[PDB]
């Protein structure tokens, strides 16, 4: 959804990320309502890709308009009228949030307003002539998801926002305890989730099928995709959440997404929370979880990988894939079926053989010993050359599905290519270490302990923290949103009961009527910039009721007494719990690690490749080069340079000594070097080596 | 110097609850026994469940099953919810299969001789009158958390689907001291230990396995000096 | 010591585990290996286990500023797929773990091996080369936790007394262990003032002469009124350091660490270090510290101070809209009252925070966080910058904790959208500096021992003197110390105080202002006389190792990044 | 409450909301149905005023 | 003129570099970094080169 | 004394078996520490490595080596124990 | 440096280097400084050849 | 069930008094559960006598200074209760100390009673000045653990006397850490290391035997619940 409603200014015609100053990357005061000054990449591309507001409409000539509400002689009447920025300069616009009387009159002589230059102000209510339609009208669809975001800074937010597009499908979704009410439009206007198109009653419904009939006698089927590839990897499934007989309306959710709860955006789940270090293992933004969380799959998502092998015609000879695979042992083949493919289901590990492929390899001089070999032990010499597809480095998983194309069945294949297979390889990864989880607040960290469920601290009643925060990080990043949402969320999963007798509570004199009392495991809404205030969260705190032994396990600070997991000594002083909604983001281990001893090599330049999916070494750049040569360590530098990227006769010495045990040989010139020299002779530049005779050095050894 | 021994005195508060006191103990020593008795009845307490289970019609868990509302990956997440008590070291297997129009719950399962399900109401899956349901499950013995056994280890054929076991059938234990107990001085402490388990064994089975592990442990401790 | 996940580790040590899984005779030959390998054989591991042994590896992570950018660490076999990190070196790596990332190679040759064992190992680089302050030393939780420890409050439990007409002192303990015994029974705390007898720390170089005219030997006792954790905190430090008896900051810290680096081993210090992280992360878990809502308290008069700046902006603007007055002194006005406003509230804060609130305790201790940071959480936000880069005469009045309005967010969004394209702007100048002071100083290297030469540079210790005390200059530490004299001080009444060539430091400086004398002459690299480089007399004390440069460093490359490794947080007035 | 089937949620919201939600993807679908020139473009060119849907 | 080269301005520094016939020495850490030879500094210099490692006369003769 | 007994610490653990200082003092400067002990490592990678049937000219490994050492330690090991010498070129 | 000669240039260069570095609380030592002044003045120009 | 290896446990001596013991392996997550039992076990279970209360003869009022001794009062307490020494009878018994004339008072002038006796008779008390008397009367009780100065329990029947604070334990430190070991291919098994100092009356084995012994009886009162239900067998 954000990707659809994204603003850019690069491409042709536009700007560039190199000639563009600190004069376009800055918030313009029009931007209020047509372009969100929040939601912005955090790179190079600072300032020049954005989001359209909530609100925002598009003009015919394409000039993007806000609506406001038209108020005359200091009464909001309710007619809509959308202003572009210039029209919007003429006029004077005031807040949303100002007071108002039962008919639109305002209570107040001084209003806030916006004039031509900014200009924030306060003027007389005979002089306001528009006033906004919601407080959260300057905020795209993702920055209004995110809850107490006024008491969060800039910086924080942004990275909340970004860091909420990456949020990985899990197993089970669980809806947010404590949301902003921007969750039922987003996931239903999204488009991952199904809609009925008319009202009627469920006929059939299934894993796979949904049969809705209508009143007016007209039968709608709707198919379900079941574990289909994203682009990104994930998967997406959708299950019904209607029952046989039961009246559907048109408009209502039939079934969820991979990210959706009964129609609402749910991207993560409800931890209970501490914030305390603890022996150092959540030291520098670390996160130590529980092993609650592994046994139980609550963060458990399942990622899909898809393997393609074609056998194309070639000129020296015809591909055909089957399992002959002439060099080979007799157990690898033992999951292949008859035509030379996995078969469904069957589990393959890291190496196994998934499609069996055979190509020509032509009239080639084999080795005099090779020759003696193959008439030794009878093995044929054919030529053929073995392109076995296997499992690459570091994946594994369960074969799901198998997709054939063949030319001869009439299908629109590319010009060369005669056979096509493609495998899908699906895998439950969980939990663990490396893995990197976040909140909506910008507060990011990867794991780096997970402690059994004995060793977490728990409550007096016995319930077993699930993550702890360390304290340190929140005072310096200015981020109490999060505290206030911990605080309101272990209101939320509680239950609270205001005694209202001897009078309503002073501070609690606006809560709505509906909000006095509340069941436990109930849901809560605080919309962006108008929700629960620091007093109503305070009252609400105090008026928590207890659990089922009677006892409040949380006092009015919001703190409790937590003993220790492996001493059961209680800690000194009370520490703050609550229930933190966590989102588990799309950097895992199982894609980041990489090593390299040996690999492919480039052409031009004798050095290896770039990329983990190539197997290529890490770049030692030149600030590595300076810190080598300020260490002193010349041999070290040496090496690095020569023997292990471009020395050429040096690499295969050098392997050959480490093999067999011998001494490193002494490196000799670079390729890249006679590369350089012979790139200068080509530009009419007589560069020559000199001895120390005087006569020239010839490069063309060999 | 007392010469009065402690005792435990055991309280029931519900049928799968229980609260057990301790007294009279030196100070500052209520709450060590406590949290050595709360981590052993959390780690080392053995129990059964299910390990591996195999669908009629389906060969992998990433699938569905025609005419049942949930898929293979929600029927596996609800048969780990089950509580099975056996008495059989080896495994032993059991077997659910219903037909037609219904809800599958967990009192169809017919189990063997000696195996039981305490449940026999959870929601398994919902069947149309098109939809059958047979699967047939294997329940094991062990402690602690095990899991998924790759078809690969135990050389398995491709319809077998590993389950991740949970074998402890402990839900929550705590512990909180008075220091009130007085014979001449008042500086004794009191303490008092909640259990409860999933109905699988009573509390009292699952205490004294906690304090058969550490007699063990600590006379071990001590017989090797 | 680092983590290195098991996979990657078989990975790059392939070729050594072929070799010795042959050896073993697992295989029967290379190819088979090979295939061993490939198929990770459960023999594989103890190989690999095997092989791994006293085999150093660089860990380095981009950006690389300085030469502690690049470290030697032992490697260790790990489960899990992360590369395990000491946090003292975090610090050394500007590293933070919310997904960074580290880049590991393998020295192959035996010089190599050399090279990382003796000069880039991480246990020998503790000293930056650029002040001479150390880097692997106690920050954040652990600072926390040393001055939780460290403190000391009165009026807590199991205090020393003095005694009455009726009771002896009420307090005094016999030894460590027999306090270590009594707050175990909830009888003492770690912060109450006692009297112990001590018989394994020495005395304070103060009590150790009146007490033991000889001197102090282990087993002597000494009756030290102090609280049990400076006596943990003591017994931490080596058994040959006085015993400090201080409230540990971040300060005392650094000074106790570059004593213990001036006057012991660097395995001694890296030992202390490591003890000292172990207490810190032990102690920083129970010192209680935790973010509330309740915990960020505001003052009482915010509102009055509020009020009263509000009235005067007030009567500011009525007099402006009456003709006399100027845009421009108007809002000069507004800028110096509002900066009042902010300063007052600043106050009010600080005055009102009580000291044992856990932000004040973060803040006090020197782990992270400022006074502005404090003021911004709880109080006034302060005045807001345009984009174009001036002061708006209507500031946020409103802290993040009641919660901003629609328009004053907007202008904090302004402000943190223009500060976060400036800082990539000042980084990439800054990396631009640094690759040209690189390019430019690389044939400095030291060359000889000494030049012979007589010249030098003219430093001033003292200036003047309020009434001829002659007050130490204030920025003395990075302009005489580690340099070496080019002539005798002789002051008024010719006497040698400090002969040519010696290299000063802290007692010369303090010998030199006894004396009388107020500027040196001190030899430097602008005037050498050096045929090629500069030599190691004139260089002067190598900030990193504390003694003379060796013969053959580079020293061009060390003084480059040094200068242009501050260029990020540098920010421009 | 435009939502036919929705879960429970009481709101912490004072402020009565005078105008709902555009649809989150008109930006693209108006856009294009203008460039095909689609019957419901048409419709609502001709009542939003115009002088000649193109 | 390869140190100057490779720094920037290579165009203007390999035109004068060739009309001036400039030789190079080959003695500087990046010269010797480019053409893979060791670098005259740390190690890298004739004095610790050219150790000479012997077991000593009581060892020689003890072992 | 304790000035005289400053050279008082923990047993060292792994790769920092020899102390540094120990061998600094026994050589002259960390890169001619360097250097020797990789000569040394080299000569006695030499000695195992050699054929055996020829002559003998490398000596091996002065101290006793361990069940796997490797030669580099051992080299170190050698140097702080006095029974090697060197001659700086 | 024309009119005070090469001592004064090199005093003021070092001092207005170091004004701006301890103007943010960086402490780095003055013989870093010195070596790059020092690079910098190492050429004449030629007049009476 | 069966645990997978059996744990080992060895003594490693330190000094006269002293010990290192180790135990290993230990299935994962019980180090820390025997570790901090047997330390508390250690510390507050083992029974011992010690001074209770003194009372110096010459300083009645004002407890300042003893004249004649160059040890203060503060001095002298803190002496007297580093002296260790075993009591037969739980009921408490009475000590004397009497020195005539300049010398160095030890622990072995003070005459035992019957069924009382000292450990350490080398133990420097006090040092007699010139022409000086001390006499000091020592109250020596049994018990375990440690019990702070407790008040005097008269409303001024005997006011010479001073309440000191009373080490009844053998034991003194007691310091236990955890680490992490490989069996096969498994580094998560615990290794207990549990450092021991205790006093002269009795070794730190014997300690350790009796903390056993304790433990043992108490989760062997915990135990009789069910003696027949299933647990975690170690073997022989
Ligand atoms: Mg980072
Ligand atoms: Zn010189």
């Amino acid at each position: 959804l954000t990707h659809k409603r994204r603003l850019s200014a690069l491409g042709p015609g536009g700007l560039s990320r190199e000639r563009a100053g600190l004069e376009v990357r800055d918030v313009h005061p029009s931007h209020y309502g047509r372009m969100c000054p929040i939601e912005t990449p955090e790179g190079p591309n600072i300032g020049l890709i954005g989001s359209l507001s909530v609100y925002a409409r598009v003009n015919p000539f394409g000039f993007i308009e806000t609506p406001y509400r038209k108020v005359e002689n200091g009464v909001v009447t309710d007619q809509i009228d959308y202003l572009t920025a210039d029209e919007e300069d003429r006029h004077v616009v005031a807040q949303a949030n100002s007071p108002t009387d039962e008919n639109g009159r305002f209570t107040e002589d001084r209003v806030m307003v916006r004039k031509k230059g900014g200009e924030v102000e306060f003027v007389s209510a005979d002089q306001v002539d528009y006033m906004d339609v919601s407080p959260r009208q300057m905020v795209s669809v993702a920055t209004a998801m995110i809850p107490f975001l006024e008491h969060d800074d800039a910086n924080r937010a942004l990275m909340g926002a970004n860091m909420q597009r990456q949020a990985v499908p899990l197993v089970r979704s669980e809806a947010p305890l404590v949301g902003t009410g921007m969750e039922l439009r987003a996931a239903i206007d999204a488009g991952d989730v199904v809609v009925a198109d008319k009202t009627g009653v469920i006929e059939e419904v299934s894993a796979d099928y949904i049969t809705v009939m209508a009143d007016d006698g007209t039968r709608q089927s709707y198919r379900l995709r079941k574990f289909a590839r994203s682009n990104h990897g994930t998967c997406a499934n959708q299950r019904p959440i209607v029952d046989a007989g039961q009246r559907v309306e048109a408009g209502q959710v039939i079934a969820d997404g991979p990210c959706t709860q009964n129609g609402e955006m749910a991207l993560g789940k409800n931890l209970l929370v501490a914030i305390m270090p603890w022996e150092g293992h959540n030291y520098e933004d670390a996160i130590i979880l529980s092993n609650r969380l592994v046994e139980e799959d609550v963060l458990t998502s399942i990622h899909i990988e898809e393997h393609e092998i074609d056998a194309r015609d070639t000129k020296l000879g015809a591909e055909e894939i089957t399992r002959d695979i002439p060099n080979v042992s007799d157990e690898v083949l033992a999951d292949l079926d008859e035509r030379g493919i996995v078969r469904i289901g069957a589990e393959v590990r890291d190496g196994d053989i998934l499609v069996g492929k055979v190509t020509p390899k032509g009239e080639t001089e084999l080795t005099p010993e090779e020759r003696l070999l193959r008439a030794i032990f009878g093995e044929k010499a054919r030529e053929v050359r073995d392109t076995s597809l296997k499992v690459p480095h570091g994946e594994s998983g369960k074969v799901i599905g198998i997709r054939v194309f063949s030319r001869e069945d009439d299908d629109e294949l590319p010009a060369g290519v005669n056979e096509l297979v493609r495998v899908y390889v699906a895998q439950k990864r969980k939990i663990s270490d490396g893995d990197k989880l976040a909140g909506r607040h910008g507060n990011k960290g990867v794991i780096g302990k997970i402690l059994p469920v004995e060793d977490m601290p728990f409550l007096p009643d016995g319930t077993p923290v699930d993550i702890i925060l360390n304290t340190h990080g929140v005072p310096r990043r200015m981020n109490i949103g999060q505290i206030l949402e911990t605080h309101l969320g272990w209101v939320a999963k509680a239950g609270w009961n205001i005694d209202v007798a001897a009078g309503v509570p002073d501070w609690a004199s606006k809560l709505p009527e509906e909000l006095y009392s509340a069941p436990a495991d109930s849901t809560v809404a605080t919309p962006v910039f108008d929700g629960a205030q620091e007093g109503e969260l305070a009252g609400l705190l105090g008026s928590t009721l207890p659990n089922r032994d009677g006892e409040v396990m949380v006092d009015a600070d919001g703190k409790s007494t937590l003993f220790d997991g492996r001493s059961g000594e209680p800690f000194p002083y009370p520490v703050t719990v609550g229930y933190m909604y966590i989102l588990k983001l799309h950097h895992l281990v199982d894609d980041k690690i990489h090593a390299r001893s040996t690999g492919p090599y480039s052409m031009i330049t004798q050095q290896p490749l770039g990329g983990k999916a190539q197997f290529g070494g890490q770049r030692f750049g030149e600030m590595e080069c300076w810190a080598m040569q300020a260490y002193g360590a010349a041999y070290t530098l040496q090496e690095l340079l020569t023997i292990k990227s471009d020395d050429t006769v040096g690499r295969v010495k050098v392997y050959e000594a480490i093999v067999k045990g011998e001494n490193i040989p002494e490196p000799g010139i670079p390729e890249s070097f006679k590369v350089l020299l012979k790139e200068l002779q080509s530009l009419c530049l007589n560069v020559e080596v000199l001895s120390s005779d005087g006569a020239a050095i010839e490069m063309r050894d060999g | 110097l007392i010469s009065q021994r402690p005792t435990l005195s055991e309280e029931t508060v519900a049928e799968n609850r229980s609260r057990f006191v301790i007294e009279p103990l030196e100070p500052g020593f209520g709450y060590t026994l406590g949290n050595s008795l709360r981590r052993t009845l959390l780690s080392s307490i053995p129990g059964a469940a299910v390990t591996s289970i195999r669908i009629d019609g389906v060969l992998h868990e990433f699938t569905t099953v025609p005419g049942v509302k949930e898929d293979v990956t929600d029927i596996i997440l609800n048969l780990k919810g089950l509580v099975v008590s056996s008495d059989d070291d080896e495994p032993v297997t059991m077997y659910l299969r219903k037909q037609g129009p219904g809800v599958v719950t967990a009192g169809d399962i017919v189990p063997p001789a000696g195996v039981t399900v305490h449940n026999p109401d959870m929601h398994i899956a919902t069947l149309n009158d098109k939809g059958k349901l047979e699967v047939e499950l294997v329940v094991e013995r062990g402690r602690g958390y095990v899991p998924a056994v790759q078809n690969k280890a135990s050389g398995a054929e491709i319809g077998r689907i590993p389950v991740d076991s949970i074998y402890s059938p402990v839900l929550k234990v705590t512990y909180k001291v008075e220091a009130t107990r007085v014979e001449q001085r008042t500086d004794f402490d009191k303490l008092i230990i909640d259990v409860e388990t999933k109905n699988s064994i009573s509390p009292r089975d699952a205490l004294a396995s906690a304090g058969g592990t550490l007699v063990e442990l600590f006379g071990l401790a001590r017989e090797l000096n | 010591q680092c983590g290195l996940p098991k996979l990657m580790a078989l990975e790059l040590f392939k070729p050594f585990v072929m070799k010795r899984l042959v050896d073993l005779n697992h295989a029967q030959n290379i190819k088979s290996a090979k295939r061993m390998v490939e198929r990770q054989r459960p023999q594989v591991w103890d190989v690999l286990e095997e092989v791994i042994a006293e085999h150093p590896v660089l860990l380095n992570r981009a950006p690389t500023l300085h030469r502690l950018g690049i470290q030697a660490f032992e490697p260790q076999l790990v489960e899990g797929k992360a590369i395990q990190l000491h946090p003292l070196v975090c610090e050394a790596f500007n590293a933070d773990f919310d997904g960074d990332q580290m880049a590991v190679h393998l020295p192959l040759s035996a010089e190599a091996q050399a090279e990382a064992r003796i000069l880039m190992l991480s246990s020998n680089n503790i000293l930056s080369p650029a002040s001479g302050k150390p880097l692997a030393m106690p920050r954040l939780d652990m600072v926390t936790g040393l001055y939780y420890l460290t403190t000391l409050v009165e009026g807590a439990t199991g205090e020393y007394q003095a005694a009455t007409k009726d009771a002896p002192e009420q307090g005094v303990y016999s030894s460590p262990a027999e306090a270590i015994m009594a707050m175990d029974r909830g009888a003492l705390s770690v912060r109450a003032k006692i009297k112990v007898r001590l018989t394994e720390l020495r005395p304070p170089t103060d009590l150790e002469a009146q007490l033991f005219e000889n001197g102090w030997k282990p087993g002597d006792a000494w009756t030290a009124e102090t609280t049990l954790g400076r006596v943990m905190f003591n017994e931490l430090l080596p058994k040959s350091y006085p015993f400090v008896n201080e409230q540990m900051h971040k300060k005392v810290q650094a000074r106790i660490i570059n004593d213990l680096a001036e006057r012991f081993p660097m395995i001694v210090v890296a030992q202390t270090v490591d003890k000292l992280k172990d207490a810190g992360f032990y102690w920083a878990t129970r010192s209680g510290v935790t973010v509330s809502m309740a915990d960020v308290l505001v003052p009482p008069q915010k509102q009055e101070i509020l009020e009263r700046h509000e009235a005067e902006a007030d009567a500011i603007e009525r007099k402006y809209q009456r003709g006399a007055l100027n845009h421009t002194e108007r809002n000069e006005s507004l800028v110096k009252i509002w900066q009042d406003a902010t300063e007052e509230v600043g106050k009010a804060l600080e005055e009102f925070y009580p000291a044992d609130n856990p932000i004040i305790t973060i803040v006090k201790s020197g782990a992270t966080g400022n006074l502005t940071q404090t003021r911004t959480l709880a109080g006034m936000k302060g005045l807001v910058t345009n984009p174009k880069g001036e002061f708006i005469p209507r500031p946020i009045k409103s802290s993040f904790r009641e919660g901003l309005t629609v328009l004053e967010y907007f202008i904090n969004t302004h402000g943190a959208r223009k500060g976060l394209a400036d800082t990539a702007l000042r980084t990439a100048d800054s990396g631009y500096l640094t690759r040209r002071l690189v390019d430019v100083s690389q044939d400095v290297i030291v060359r000889e021992h000494d030049c012979e030469t007589e010249r030098g540079i003219n430093v001033t210790l003292a200036e003047r003197g309020p009434d001829g005390t002659l007050i130490r200059d204030a920025h003395v530490e990075t302009s005489a110390f580690a340099r070496t004299l080019a002539t005798d001080a002789v002051d008024a009444n010719g006497n040698v105080i400090i002969e040519r060539g010696h290299d000063l430091g802290d007692p010369a400086i303090d010998a030199l202002l006894a004396a009388g004398i107020t500027t040196v002459k001190v030899r430097s690299v602008l005037t050498c006389t050096s045929a090629t480089g500069v030599c190691a007399m004139c260089y002067g004390r190598s900030m990193a190792t504390g003694k003379l440069v060796d013969i053959g460093e580079a020293v061009g490359i060390v003084a480059a990044q040094s200068i242009g490794e501050p260029g990020t947080q540098l920010t421009m007035r | 409450n435009s939502v036919p089937g929705a879960p429970n949620r009481v709101s912490f919201a004072k402020l009565r909301e005078p105008l709902e939600v555009p649809g989150l993807l008109d930006v693209q679908t108006d856009s294009f149905e203008w460039l095909v020139g689609s019957d419901r473009w048409r419709q609502a060119a001709i009542d939003r005023g115009e002088e000649n849907p193109v | 003129w390869l140190s100057a080269a490779s720094f920037q301005e290579t165009t203007r520094v390999l035109t004068d570099a060739a009309i001036n016939c400039r030789s190079d020495k080959l003695n500087g850490l990046k010269e010797n970094v480019i053409i893979g030879k060791l670098i005259p500094a740390g190690t890298g210099i004739s004095r610790y080169r050219n150790i000479q490692v012997q077991p000593t006369e009581e060892a020689r003769a003890a072992a | 004394i304790d000035s005289s007994a400053a050279s008082a610490y923990d047993t060292p653990l792994g790769i920092t078996n020899p102390p540094i200082d120990e061998l600094l003092s026994r050589a002259s400067s960390k890169y001619a520490l360097v250097i020797y002990a990789a000569k040394r490592a080299r000569q006695i990678n030499d000695y195992y490595n050699q054929l055996g049937d020829g002559i003998l000219e490398y000596v091996g490994p002065l101290v006793e080596p361990g069940l796997q050492e490797k030669p580099l330690s051992i080299a170190l090991r050698e140097i702080h124990g006095d029974l090697l010498e060197h001659t700086e070129g | 440096l024309r009119v005070q000669g090469p001592r004064e240039v090199q005093i003021h260069l070092v001092k207005e280097v170091q004004e701006v570095y301890r103007a943010q609380g960086v402490s780095i030592h003055d013989k870093h400084i010195e070596v790059i002044v020092r690079q910098m003045l190492r050429r004449v120009t030629i007049i009476d050849s």
